[PDB]
């Protein structure tokens, strides 16, 4: 404990040598500015100045000026001799603190000497003793890398948010205080109260650094890896307390780039785990995965094919049989889940395209594992017996129309088999190769595309995006019917596909223009003119298809608007 | 963004940052030598206990004693224990000094010799404390699991091993022919198991990550510094192919047969074919990459400092070999006839040949084709 | 359901009405002569607000039934006291208590 | 691999070579340790393991052949084709289900068939020790204790009375002799010992703890405490058994009570298989006959397994507090 | 059998297209066969 | 007292009053958050106010003035005749 007070003396004051020398730092480098700037018509050198000391990264200009810990390397750095002598001053006093320079004079000599004669004097049998002992010789012989091991923790806040920090903390404490308690209820609704209070804390988004030294969220993964590990067996414990699992570390990946990094560290349990995390109603591990992976392309060709492979082997089982708690539910027996293979086929989506770019290193896995494995696919799609895309949506159709099926509702499954198709149709338009791969001619982009259109022919793609669409109708006094928009089609089921219309089997032709123009384009269009009138305007089936023709249709007739002379 | 708008206390940790990273850790200690002799002295004991011939265990060997329990200690896996990868460090350093030294004119023999003596009086520090069987038992522990203790331990074993000391060679082969564990070398083949090779792959995934531009939270970064994901545990297999090499060393006849054949123990490990399996993996990692830069005339940086590591770590596990082989022992060497050793030199011929005369066409590719001639003079 | 034994008389004139604080030295004592409370061992007089319902409703009770300096036994039966539940692992599920209540000060 | 279960003891049929090394072709008869059969070809199941008063030399005999060609082994090579000597019969493989070795079943029907399936080779791997006199203990001491399970079930329900049970006597002393063996045998390494010694004595400890375990002694010196324990006490266990039998009833009860407790401890698995039984050992808490040494089982189990905590409920505590009242 | 080894006599081996990336495939869904390249496999004994 | 009872009381005073305590702020113990306070400016790595060798001297550790933050102990004085009170936790 006294060593432990010593090595904080240590930080505390590095910290206070950080604000006293930060300040002269700050104050000489805006002075050296202004003067480069008071400089008119600035040469090449004062140029170089110029883009060093400012347009630069402020880490990659505070080392610039750091930079003169040698003296061979001291005349690069621009910084004033008696200024940069402070800094050298504190580092020989830091030096002199940690010891590096009869009776012991200091801690560290006593406890030195102290440990030496013990064991010197007498065969020590108790080993915590023995660990203890030698412990302490070894950080009082190096407590300065005990200093390189305790920096990573010391992070310096303004002294405003002292009060937040301070809830946080306490926050904290009591998350870490239920680690060595077993999980109950109490336990359970008190860590949902401390996840909420470091949510709504200010300090949780302003310094994301913070809870990153703090390892706030590898004590939230351990509480999670203790809830999951217990909830594998039969149903998951406590559900709502994995909801403000990821509540958490959904956000927190979501609050800064080099989070969604550490938490992509942690990606492989997530995958694992997804299986049991699957069938919650709240976010999942695989949402943590989803978030850990979403618009980070540094990650995402850091994404690996044995991770891939999980999401591709659980996916096919969801679709080799049919969801438990369906069926214990009540739902009609079918061998097919497609909730289950949904979200997965979800993740996949955001595994493979990122930033309005698809991977190609990820695609070409992804699609690899799809197809060594056609079980992924469902019904649908299969070897024989797989009928097509037509006959699956519109018997899913019949399916949604009766109570007999549809009826054993929170999950409708006659709105689950179109989910999951278009899930399935957006993957593989989504994993589709790119323009300029293929004007390249790349030989793995023009098989990949051979795959996909072998899958998924025009003819299934065309016909469902011409199958009828029920739309809000006005019967008896004014009582519209809204269609139920969760439980029947809806046309982000048809933008999906019409993704993949226009990545492979995109417009090539002005006779196919005008055949997809007339075949469930032009009635969409109209359908949402007649839709624009004022009853109908704010309904949710409008803004669906208006989002869905914005998103999906116009697009693809602005980039084929050349195709459109001589018609 | 210039400093002078930059908060106060994000500037202050932005300097905690820069002074961690270019002030104190480039500044350099050394306390392992004196905090390795102070453990090692026993004091005034000598004069304490005069009537008992057989004395207490010094603070070091006390200390060695305590690793090996815990390295004895029944366990399902070996767990991460900061004390003992540090004390590994100081007492490789401690041990390994005199090897590392711690135009130029040669080494008289007297001073080559005194330089020798004090790596053996270092090793010797060690090795009659029971570190030479804490090694083997931190490597049978390991159970075959890659990380920092079979890191630190194989490093700890090449400073006590440097040199190839009989003393240490036999402390070894006595511990392991005594416990007649299968476990060290068990450990040992799931060790060149797990090694890598080079990832072709990992390679074009990386080069398109690099290409990429990115931006980092704090700041702003045009590409975040990261380790290579292509030949990775370099210094790791590196590492092992040495240690190896250093329990052959001296054409020892019982170590060079004991890795082939393990005749008291149940279970034989051929660790002698297991380095061929390993090298003939590198020969097929190194002729795919040659074979995707064989379009590119001109080799990318990238590539060549690629080639490089994996290059040494080629280097190393031939220098493993001819250790296996050195001396004149007929089970080793017929082993290697009737591996597929042969084959594997096969394709390094093959991809030195071709590297020859393509790094010969490019005038900036001169180091790289001399560090291959080094390669195929091993 | 609360009567007031005086073990010995204090002043007689001002008792607690409502709105102060009463300062005690109570010492509670259970159904079998066991005690389970005392205030002077902890060496500090229990100070809590009267009527603003911190102390079992039998305790409020026989407060406000004393006066100033004036020792009494409060009998706080189950009924007005824990009664049900108890105290977990303090006071047994539906028991008497009994208090010797020492009304020492008022601010 | 690591079971009794798959313990075979190899004879030759010709006694004069018993012990030398067998040859090929030669007929020699195949048994199991743990069980006592023997390696047998009966018509109506192929390939089983029939008694030693059923195995016959026309049905146990089994010599190793070099290779399926029709017209001295050692281990670590000479995979040998095991047939039959009385037939040309070969041991060979009965392809499961594919249902079956979907579910999980590994484990595949032996038959005697001229499959000549390349895999029809069989690799010799010799026990250890430990292994071969811990199976042969379990052999010996799981037929004297369904024995007495016997023994005891004979006279259940049946009042002797006038006379002794008319079944055969209790085998008590070897009963008694072979519980005092087994707590021997299982008694925990000394902590004297050095901490090497220690834990390879405690591993040697932990597998032969696991073996008897899988082999079933624990649920059988369970059943042996179950069958005892209908009678609450000493006269009543002779008015049933006799009074000859009676004097040692306590005895042969806490015997079997520190054997249970020497059999759990240490052993997470053998704690955690009582994790049923923590009710059976909290309603047993109250028997006077070895109240202590039920204490320990209970003790040993509680401080092993930390599932049991997690299914202790308030009768359970109740119980352990009745034990103090 | 391991990625890399020589391709002894006898061993089953399965025979995937480089364009098609299609496993070498008998059909057998009709009472006369087929082989075909498909996305499952199928064991082919390499006989010279 | 007997010795065993001296060392039973002992740690049932430790575990029943300071032990959660200790623990959270052992757990507080790993990180060092400083805030940007004018006592943590004055904090001084060598004694200010001795100069020199005298400076050099180490100050003892501990007596220093630290700033770094830490949850403050909170506890609840106990009582068991206040009226009985999803509920908050209990202090120690």
């Amino acid at each position: 404990y006294f060593c432990d007070q010593e090595l904080q003396h240590r930080v505390e004051s590095l910290a206070a040598f950080a604000e006293r020398y930060v300040d002269k730092l700050q104050a000489n480098q805006r002075s050296r500015y202004a003067l480069l700037m008071r400089a008119f018509t600035m040469s090449a050198a004062e140029t170089a100045r110029r883009t060093r000391e400012f347009r630069s990264p402020p880490q990659e200009q505070i080392n610039m000026l750091l930079h003169f810990k040698d003296e061979a390397d001291e005349e690069d750095c621009p910084l004033p001799e008696d200024i940069r002598q402070d800094l050298q001053d504190f580092h020989q006093d830091l030096l002199a603190h940690c010891g590096i320079q009869k009776k012991p004079q200091s801690l560290q000599e006593l406890v030195s000497h102290m440990v030496v004669r013990w064991a010197q004097e007498d065969y020590v049998q108790s080993p915590e003793l023995v660990r203890a002992m030698f412990s302490l010789l070894h950080r009082q012989y190096d407590g300065l890398g005990e200093l390189l091991r305790a920096l990573p923790r010391a992070y310096t806040i303004s002294p405003s948010s002292v009060e937040d920090t301070m809830s946080l903390l306490e926050c904290l404490g009591q998350i870490r205080s239920l680690l060595i308690v077993q999980m109950g209820p109490q336990e359970e609704n008190l860590m949902i109260q401390s996840i909420g209070n470091i949510m709504n804390n200010k300090v949780f988004y302003q310094h994301p650094n913070l809870m990153r030294a703090l390892g706030m969220h590898e004590t939230v993964m351990e509480v999670m890896v203790n809830v999951l590990g217990g909830g594998e067996t039969k149903e998951i414990r406590f559900p709502k307390m994995v909801t403000s699992c990821c509540r958490f570390l959904c956000y927190f990946c979501r609050i800064s780039r080099q989070n969604q990094r550490s938490m992509f560290d942690h990606l492989s349990y997530l995958l694992e785990n997804s299986g049991i995390g699957l069938g919650m109603q709240g976010s999942t591990p695989l949402d943590v995965a989803a978030a850990s992976v979403i618009d980070n392309n540094e990650l995402a060709l850091a994404l690996q094919e044995q991770d891939l492979e999980k999401v591709v082997s659980y996916l096919a089982g969801c679709g080799l049989q049919s969801c438990p708690m369906l069926l214990a539910k009540g739902y009609p027996d079918i061998g097919w889940n497609p909730c289950g293979g949904e979200r997965y086929l979800d993740f996949l989506r955001f595994a493979v395209f990122v930033n309005g770019e698809s991977v190609e290193e990820n695609a070409n896995v992804v699609v690899r594992l799809l197809i060594r494995k056609p079980e992924c696919f469902g019904p649908a799609l299969r070897g024989e017996g797989g009928s097509g895309l037509l006959a699956a949506i519109e018997e899913a159709i019949r399916i949604s129309e009766d109570p007999a099926r549809d009826g054993p509702n929170r999950v409708h499954l006659g709105h689950a088999i179109m989910s999951f198709y278009a899930a399935l149709i957006d993957l593989l338009g989504r994993c589709a190769p790119e323009m300029h791969l293929i004007q390249a001619g790349k030989g793995e982009a023009l098989r990949i595309r051979a795959i996909l259109r072998s899958l998924v022919p025009l003819d299934d793609l065309v016909g469902i995006i011409s199958l009828p669409l029920q739309i809000p109708t006005l019967g008896k006094d004014g009582a519209l019917v809204q269609p139920k928009m969760s439980a029947s089609f809806v046309p982000d089921h048809k933008a999906s596909m019409v993704l993949f219309l226009d990545r492979v089997y995109g417009i090539e032709n002005q006779d196919f223009l005008l055949h997809v123009l007339d075949v469930g384009f032009l009635p969409d269009m109209r359908a949402a003119a007649s839709l624009d009138t004022a009853t109908f305007s704010t309904t949710e089936m409008a803004l669906a298809l208006n989002r869905y023709l914005c998103l999906a249709v116009l697009p693809l007739i602005t980039k084929c608007a050349p195709l459109f002379a001589g018609t | 963004t210039p400093l002078y708008n930059l908060p106060t206390h994000r500037a202050c940790n932005m300097f905690l940052e820069s002074y961690k990273a270019a002030w104190i850790l480039t500044e350099d200690h050394s306390f392992e030598d004196r905090m390795i002799d102070d453990l090692s002295k026993a004091g005034e004991q000598e004069e304490e206990e005069e009537e008992v011939e057989e004395k207490k265990p010094d603070p070091l060997h006390q200390l060695v004693l305590h690793f090996s329990r815990t390295a004895l200690t029944e366990k399902s896996k070996l767990d991460e224990d900061y004390l003992y990868m540090a004390y590994a460090d100081i007492m490789a350093k401690s041990c390994h000094l005199e090897e590392g030294g711690e135009e130029e004119v040669e080494v008289s023999f007297e001073e080559k010799e005194m330089e020798k003596q004090r790596l053996l009086y270092q090793q010797s520090r060690l090795h009659t404390r029971g570190a030479a069987e804490m090694v083997l038992q931190m490597i049978s522990a390991c159970k075959g699991e890659t990380g920092a203790m079979v890191s630190s331990t194989l490093k700890l074993g090449i400073s006590i091993l440097n040199g190839g000391n009989a003393e240490v060679q036999q402390k070894m082969l006595d511990y392991l022919k005594d416990k007649k564990e299968v476990g060290f070398f068990q450990s040992i083949q799931a060790l060149m198991q797990t090694c890598s090779v080079l990832d072709l792959n990992a390679f074009e995934r990386q080069n398109k990550a690099e290409g990429l531009g990115m931006v980092n939270e704090d700041g702003t970064v045009i590409n975040r510094q990261n380790g290579e994901k292509v030949m990775a545990d370099d210094e790791f297999t590196q590492d092992l192919f040495r240690f190896l090499q250093l329990l052959c060393e001296g054409h020892n006849n019982d170590f060079q047969n004991y890795l082939r054949t393990q005749t008291g123990n149940t279970t034989t490990i051929n660790i002698i074919i297991c380095t061929v399996d390993y090298l003939l993996r590198l020969q097929e990692s190194i002729s795919d990459f040659y074979w995707y830069y064989s379009g590119k005339d001109v080799i990318e940086e990238q590539g060549k400092r690629n080639f490089s590591k994996a290059m040494s770590v080629a280097k190393q596990v031939f220098n493993s070999l001819t250790e296996y082989i050195q001396g004149p022992c007929t089970g080793n060497q017929q082993s290697l006839a009737h591996s597929r050793l042969w084959d594997a030199v096969v394709g390094f011929l093959h991809v030195f040949a071709h590297m020859m005369m393509k790094l010969a066409q490019d005038s900036s590719q001169i180091e790289l084709l001399k560090e291959l001639l080094d390669l195929q003079k091993d | 359901g609360v009567e007031i034994e005086t073990i010995s008389p204090g002043d007689g004139r001002t008792f607690p009405k409502k709105g102060q604080t009463c300062v005690v030295h109570y010492t509670g004592m259970l159904q079998n002569g066991k005690k389970f409370d005392s205030s002077r061992d902890r060496n500090k007089p229990f100070k809590f607000r009267i009527g603003k319902q911190e102390v079992i409703k039998g305790f409020e009770e026989g407060a406000a039934q004393m006066s100033l300096g004036q020792r009494a036994k409060l009998t706080c039966t189950p009924d007005v006291a824990y009664g049900a539940t108890g105290h977990p692992g303090v006071i047994p599920p539906n028991a008497t208590l009994i208090f010797d209540v020492e009304l020492l000060n008022l601010e | 691999c690591t079971h009794a279960r798959s313990l075979w003891r190899l004879e030759p049929l010709r006694i004069s070579w018993s012990g030398s090394h067998l040859r090929w072709g030669q007929p020699l008869r195949i048994r199991h340790v743990t069980t006592g059969r023997y390696l047998a070809l009966t018509e109506d199941q192929g390939l089983v393991v029939v008694d030693a008063c059923k195995a016959h030399t026309k049905a146990t005999s089994f010599c190793f052949r070099v290779s399926k060609e029709k017209l001295e082994i050692k281990y670590g090579e000479s995979l040998c084709f095991v047939q039959h000597v009385a037939s040309g019969l070969w041991l060979t493989y009965a392809a499961p289900d594919p249902k079956a070795l979907r579910l999980g079943v590994l484990k595949k029907k032996a038959i005697l068939h001229q499959e000549g399936h390349m895999d029809d080779a069989l690799f010799l791997t010799r026990c250890q020790q430990e292994e071969s006199q811990a199976a042969r203990m379990i052999h010996s001491t799981a037929g004297l204790y369904n024995q007495f399970i016997k023994g005891l079930d004979s006279f259940s329900g049946k009042p002797r009375g006038s006379g002794p049970p008319a079944g055969p006597a209790l085998p008590i002393e070897a009963v008694i002799l072979s519980l005092q063996d087994l707590i021997g045998y299982f008694e925990p390494p000394s902590e004297e010992l050095q901490h090497e010694e220690k834990q390879s004595k405690l591993r040697s400890l932990r597998n032969r703890q696991s073996l008897f375990q899988e082999e079933g002694m624990l649920s059988l010196v369970l059943n042996c405490i179950d069958r005892l324990n209908v009678y609450t006490t000493a006269a009543h266990f002779a008015e049933y058994a006799g009074e000859e039998a009676a004097e040692s009833w306590k005895e042969i009860v806490n015997l079997l009570y520190e054997l249970l407790a020497s059999l759990i401890r240490g052993n997470r698995a053998n704690c955690a298989l009582f994790s049923t039984n923590l009710d059976w050992v909290v309603s047993k808490l109250d028997r006077l006959e070895a109240s202590s040494g039920i204490l320990e089982v209970l003790y040993c189990v509680l401080i092993e397994s930390p599932e049991v905590l997690n299914i202790i409920q308030e009768n359970h505590i109740k119980s352990i507090i009745s034990l103090l009242d | 059998r391991s990625e890399g080894e020589k391709v002894r006599v006898g061993d089953d081996l399965i025979l995937v297209s480089v364009s098609s990336e299609r496993y070498l495939h008998l059909s057998t869904a009709s009472g006369e066969l087929q082989v075909d390249a498909s996305f499952m496999q199928t064991l082919w004994n390499m006989n010279p | 007292l007997p010795g065993p009872l001296r060392a039973g009381y002992y740690d049932l005073l430790i575990s029943i009053h300071l032990e959660s305590a200790c623990r959270s702020r052992r757990s507080m113990l790993s990180e060092y958050i400083v805030p940007l306070t004018p006592e943590t400016r004055a904090i001084t790595l060598f004694p200010p106010g001795r100069k020199g060798g005298n400076a050099r001297r180490h100050g003892l550790p501990g007596v220093g003035v630290t700033t770094s933050l830490r949850p403050p102990h909170h506890f609840s004085p106990p009582c068991f005749v206040a009226a009985l009170p999803e509920a908050p936790a209990r202090l120690s």
